């Protein structure tokens, strides 16, 4: 059974289901993209305090 | 005759003698016709039903987009 789109109500339907879809799609995401990338982060901050280091040991009396 | 007569009957409150139906049949042109289906039936709604090996039907919105032309 279908409507025709011009007996129905369009952006209430997907405001009404915004939360389930919400949660949804953001639990699937967590663990595969945002930890890899937290480690990532950490990674470039830790190179950035090794290279502060090093232009001091090298170039500083 | 019988079914005739009570149908209209029920229908009109009267029955429609034969000459009236004649002369208002007559009096119709085709801009008459192409005035009145403009009236009801052009940019509609439809309902649809059917049985059987389906998979080659139409979509709704394509039976509903088919009640205007583009061209014109
Ligand atoms: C870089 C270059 C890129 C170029 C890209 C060009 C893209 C254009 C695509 C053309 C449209 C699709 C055609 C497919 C038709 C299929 C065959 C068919 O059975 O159609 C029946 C259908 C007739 O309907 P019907 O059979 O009565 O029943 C319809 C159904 O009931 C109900 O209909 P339906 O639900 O079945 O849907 C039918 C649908 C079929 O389509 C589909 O189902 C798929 C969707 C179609 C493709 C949509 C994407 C196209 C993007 C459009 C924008 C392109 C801009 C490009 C500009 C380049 C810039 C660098 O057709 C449409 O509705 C198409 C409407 C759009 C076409 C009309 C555009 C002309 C406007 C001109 C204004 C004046 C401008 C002058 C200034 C110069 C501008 C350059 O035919 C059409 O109406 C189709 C269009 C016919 C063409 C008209 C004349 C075009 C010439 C325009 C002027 C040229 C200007 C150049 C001068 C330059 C001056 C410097």
């Amino acid at each position: 059974q279908t409507i025709s789109p011009y007996q129905l109500k369009f952006i209430y339907p997907f405001w009404h289901t915004f939360f389930a879809r919400c949660w949804c799609k953001c639990s699937a995401y967590a663990w595969p993209w945002v930890w890899p990338g937290l480690i990532t982060f950490g990674l470039v901050k830790k190179m950035n305090h090794d290279v502060e280091e090093d232009i001091r040991d090298h170039y500083w009396y | 005759v019988a079914e005739d007569i009570g149908r209209q009957m029920l229908a009109y409150g009267r029955r429609m003698p034969l000459a009236e139906f004649l002369k208002r049949l007559e009096v119709i042109d085709a801009e008459e016709v192409k005035r009145v289906a403009w009236k009801y039936l052009h940019d509609a709604e439809v309902a649809v039903a059917g049985l059987g090996p389906l998979f080659g039907m139409p979509q709704l919105i394509n039976l509903r987009r088919a009640t205007f032309w583009l061209r014109y």
